[PDB]
């Protein structure tokens, strides 16, 4: 009867791929 | 991504949407499901 | 292939398909060359006949009794190579084209034989996501009545009406060309069984 | 000593793939020299057979066995398909296991997995006694043409 | 620009008129997770039916180092299965035991025979019954394990 | 001798000692029907909660299979290796069976039965029966629904034993489809064949690979297929748009009635023959009691159909079989100990009388392992056999004197 | 009793979502 | 020759486990002799009717 | 290789560039998306 509690939202924390939003031409 | 019924619910009535299949799978084994067909 | 005295059964059968290997390719395209069974000719061991004498079961019912059921419930049998059918009818489905008809409708055989090829297999459309399940899609095509084969389309107009292979043929079940007659007694064809025992056993 | 058979028929429903793929292949394989059980494995466009011989059996005595039956075999199934011999090993194989992490994000999961693919695996493979070095999660690049239907 | 009709113009439909070519996922037949915080790609390495796992696990260990240089900056190999090192721990007890063992029966075999030279007989007893148990194993293929250890 | 028979109704019988290796697989079961997405979600919610256990040290999940013929697991089966922390590093009071209860009592799901498993004895006894774990009953027959209903009682008749955790029968047809029953008439209305119009499900709904690109060694594949948005659900199957060949433009439903089914999910065959696998979990008693209390209320509490067969299978399969060659390999061993006996002392009644002194040696071994709380096995059968030889050893060195 | 029960934190870990049911046009 | 003349099997219908052949092929009447052969009834690519 | 937005984020938001984190052949997107927020 454990009350152990875990977060069931995905996680991510073994490194992320990222861009940044630009403002430019196509 | 939203469907229609034509009857067996009533407005008001909460209906789980997130971890649908394990939680019915649960009340198929508890005979829940079963109890569920008997009945009607 | 015979082999000398001595030689260790398995060692041939080894030695014979990695020739085999190095010879497919020298055969001609559609061509493959199958590596018979372990027994030889000596191991016909046991024999049968299957015959239904009130007639409820004909040539085809019991050779189709024999193909797929009987050798089956037979070859689990440990030490045996195989269990051959002997005699009997195989059934097939054999469309019957009406060389007038191709005339009349103006549609080749070659046109017919291709229209065929695309009317009997099943398709998978992957999966679909539906209550946290896996939903198989799966799509029929099967050519599985006597129907099915009539309704095999070969062209149609733009007004939506069909040309059938029922209309340049008949769908008839029959006797496909026998390779092998098996007689019992003098008084009637039967369809048969043989037991064949693996070579050292 | 066990030889695994994998066929492949894509696409193809389980009681199908068990039909013309599984159950033939089954069925032949119980009849190979020191056979003791098969096992069967029919999925949605996937077939396994796992072949068991019984005790004492020359290991390479087996594959060279399930091999010729193998080729007795071939005709028998679906035009498309071929019955693939497995590697020499088994599950008990898997000995070392590790996992692919880029901590900064520079690297994502089909940059590893190409990794993997295209270089651990080649790398690992040389080295003597190694059956395998098999591939576990990560994504496959694909190239996906997206049709518009209109 | 893979071509799909033409007219006599000379004007061409691509296959960029009728669809968008995107790099997506393929299907996944298999996922992996680590630690409970995020997807990875993994792999595993499968030994020969009867050979050496700790042989083996020795020279993949060792050919990593060499690829420490050859992997790109950030990519790290995290260890998630070593059966390494269950077999030195398996291997350093039972050595231990026999280690034990033979310190203890010295002890007792020296308690009931006074004597040193006497002690020390059934002592060198035990050494040379190993050797040639181990000769023997060596024209045999037994390898060293807690069970032929054991024995 | 009398005295031993205390002890004897006491001590209960394993296969061999549950080795402790440094790291174990989680190996859960669920329903069939489980989508991938689920599942991989359903990895990682129990991936934490394993992890939240302080003696584990690394814990690397696994869903579907690695790239090798030597794994053929279904993206709804999980695999996770659970590595401990050195035993050095364990709370003061534990024990591997006091880590494994935290285990299934923290990592729990709803329609979800866990399984704990050594990773080395898991992949032998899979190879050797094919069941995952210790205790597993084999449902056999030629009706796929008789024996799905044969395991379902079975298993539910499993959870009621006192010794059982989980039980959980793999359903041989719990599949779900989606049915494309392609309508030959009203295709070739449309001059498309079978062939045409499955081509829309291959590729424009599945998504059916079609090449590949060649980038050096390395190979990647290629597919066409529509935006999810128009193979989302049967309804939008049925709307599924098409290009006729005579570039009319109908939907799917034009061709064909699409309809959800459900049928097998997967077929275990073995030597030719369905079968249904129930997966047993019992770790506080020993394994025979367990058996033998799950043979009884099976028997009794379900009623054999005709074509099905029960059979159990694991390592009491192998404990069964182990048994059968010791009790045959008494008599030889009596039979060898009184010749040699006979020769050195060639007295019968006297040799008689030194073989007669291992029964007092075997009770000596059975208090033993009662007081140690060891269970009878494989192991313990080949200690007595070894020891029967050292009280006939003992009994010659107290005659010759 | 109709129904099953399911320790909360059980599902809490799960993740539940539940959306209540309306009437009105699709 | 192969298929309007001889039987030649083109395809097997699937059925369970079994499998059995299906072919075309004219009535005997037309291929019932040489003579027979020499007026084998052709529809040409170009619809001409020939023998 | 870069879409142009009409609307939508603004200037300097960090996005992962990547379509790789939903399986391709059948993870709804609709709801695989859900499972990234609570």
């Amino acid at each position: 009867a454990s009350g152990v509690r875990i977060d069931p939202t995905q996680t991510q924390n073994l490194g992320v791929k990222t861009a940044t939003v630009t403002r430019g031409p196509l | 991504g939203v469907t229609a019924l034509r009857s067996g619910l009533a407005e008001g009535e909460k209906v789980v949407s997130s971890g649908l299949f394990l939680i019915d799978s649960e009340a198929n084994i508890s005979g829940a499901l079963e109890r569920m067909r008997s009945e009607s | 292939v015979i082999f000398e005295d001595g030689t260790d059964p398995y060692w041939a059968r080894s030695r014979v398909l990695e020739y085999l290997n190095q010879v497919q390719g020298k055969l001609p395209a559609g061509v493959s060359a199958e590596l018979g069974p372990d027994a030889t000719g000596v191991g016909w061991i046991y024999e049968y006949a299957l015959v239904d004498r009130s007639g409820k079961h004909d040539l085809a019912d019991l050779r189709s009794l024999q193909d797929w059921f009987l050798k089956y419930e037979l070859k689990t049998i440990p030490d045996v190579a195989e269990v051959a059918s002997v005699g009997g009818v195989v059934k097939e489905y054999q469309v019957v084209i009406d060389p007038q008809r191709l005339a009349q409708y103006g549609i080749s055989l070659a046109e017919v034989k291709s229209a065929l090829d695309a009317s009997n297999q099943e398709a998978g459309g992957s999966s679909i996501e539906l209550a946290e399940a896996e939903y198989m899609v799966r799509a029929s095509g099967y050519l599985q009545t006597l129907d099915d084969f009539n309704h095999i389309v070969l062209k149609a107009s733009e007004n939506g009406v069909p040309v059938y292979l029922r209309d340049v043929a008949k769908v008839q079940i029959g006797p496909e060309m026998r390779r092998g007659i098996a007689e019992l007694n003098g008084e009637g064809e039967v369809a048969g069984g043989v037991v064949i025992l693996r070579s050292g056993k | 000593v066990q030889v695994i058979i994998k066929t492949s028929y894509p696409g193809q429903a389980p009681q199908i793939v068990e039909n013309q793929v599984t159950y033939p292949l089954t069925t032949t394989m119980l009849s190979v020299p020191g056979a003791k059980t098969v096992r069967g494995f029919s999925q949605f466009g996937d077939s396994y057979v796992y072949v068991i011989f019984e005790d004492g059996t020359d290991p390479y005595w087996a594959r060279s066995r399930v091999l010729e039956y193998l080729n007795q075999v071939q005709g028998k199934l679906p035009a498309g398909v071929s019955a693939e011999l497995g590697p020499d090993a088994t599950g008990v194989g898997w000995i070392y296991e590790y996992a692919l992490v880029d901590r900064s994000g520079k690297h994502d999961l089909a940059d590893l997995r190409s990794l993997q693919d295209w270089f651990l695996k080649y790398e690992l493979k040389t080295i003597p006694d190694v059956a395998e070095v098999a591939s576990v999660g990560g994504v496959v690049k694909e190239y996906q043409v997206v049709i518009d239907p209109q | 620009h893979i071509v799909l009709k033409a007219s006599e113009n000379g004007v061409p439909v691509y296959l960029r008129d009728v669809a968008k070519v995107q790099i997506g996922p393929e299907m996944r037949r298999g996922i992996a997770e680590l630690n409970g915080e995020g997807e990875v790609a993994g792999g595993v390495v499968i030994l020969r039916s009867g050979k050496n796992a700790r042989e083996v696990i020795a020279a993949v260990k060792d050919k990593l180092e060499t690829l420490k240089s050859s992997l790109p900056e950030g990519v790290e190999i995290v260890t998630t299965y070593d059966r390494s090192q269950l077999i030195d721990r398996a291997i350093d007890n039972l050595s231990g035991k026999l280690l034990e063992e033979f310190i203890v029966v010295a002890v007792v075999c020296a308690l009931f025979l006074w004597h040193v030279r006497s002690a020390l007989v059934a002592i060198i007893s035990l050494p040379l019954g190993l050797c040639i148990a181990f000769i023997v194993m060596h024209f045999q293929g037994l390898n060293a394990n807690i069970m032929s250890l054991g024995g | 001798v009398l005295t031993v028979l205390w002890p004897l109704n006491k001590v209960g019988g394993e296969f061999l000692p549950q080795i402790n290796e440094g790291d174990l697989l989680y190996m859960p079961s669920t329903l069939p029907g489980i989508s991938a997405a689920e599942a991989a979600s359903m990895l990682q919610k129990t991936d934490k909660l394993i992890m939240s256990v302080p003696e584990v040290a690394r814990v690397f999940g696994k869903t579907g299979k690695a790239e090798t013929a030597t794994d053929s697991a279904p993206l709804e089966m999980v695999e996770t290796t659970i590595q401990l922390k050195p035993q050095e590093q364990w709370r003061p009071g534990m024990t591997m069976d006091k880590i494994i209860e935290e285990l299934d009592n923290t990592v729990r799901l709803p329609g979800l039965a866990n399984l704990w498993v050594p990773p080395i004895r898991n992949r032998i006894d899979m190879l050797s029966t094919g069941i995952k774990s210790p205790i597993g009953i084999k449902v056999s027959g030629t009706v796929l629904a008789d024996i799905d209903a044969m395991a379902e009682q079975i298993e539910e008749v499993a959870r009621t034993v006192p010794g059982v955790a989980s039980a959980l029968a793999e359903r041989l047809e719990g599949g779900r489809y989606i049915n494309v029953e392609i309508n030959r008439e009203k295709a070739a209305r449309y001059g498309m064949t079978v062939a045409d119009v499955q081509l829309f499900v291959t590729s424009a709904v599945g998504g059916a690979m079609v090449g590949e690109t060649v980038e050096g060694i390395a190979r990647y594949p290629i597919n066409l297929r529509y935006p999810q948005s128009w193979r989302d659900s049967p309804q939008a199957l049925r709307q599924l748009p098409i290009l006729t060949p005579m570039k009319q433009q109908i939907t799917l439903a034009d061709v064909a009635d699409i309809k959800v089914s459900t049928g097998p999910s997967m077929l275990k065959t073995e030597n030719a023959r369905p079968t249904s696998w129930i997966y047993i979990d019992a770790r506080d008693r020993d394994m025979v009691s367990v058996v033998h209390d799950l043979q009884k209320a099976i028997a009794e509490k379900v009623q054999l159909k005709p074509g099905t067969s029960v059979a159990f299978s694991g390592q009491f399969e192998l404990l069964e079989r182990a048994n059968h060659k010791l009790k045959l390999m008494v008599p030889m061993t009596l039979m060898i100990i009184f010749v040699l006996l006979y020769l050195a002392f060639r007295r019968v009644g006297e040799a008689l009388l030194i073989i007669s002194s291992v029964p007092f040696a075997l009770v000596g071994g059975i208090w033993l392992l009662w007081w140690m709380g060891f269970h009878l096995s494989v192991a313990t059968g080949t200690g007595f056999i070894a020891l029967a030889g050292v009280a006939a050893e003992f009994g010659v060195v107290m005659l010759m004197y």
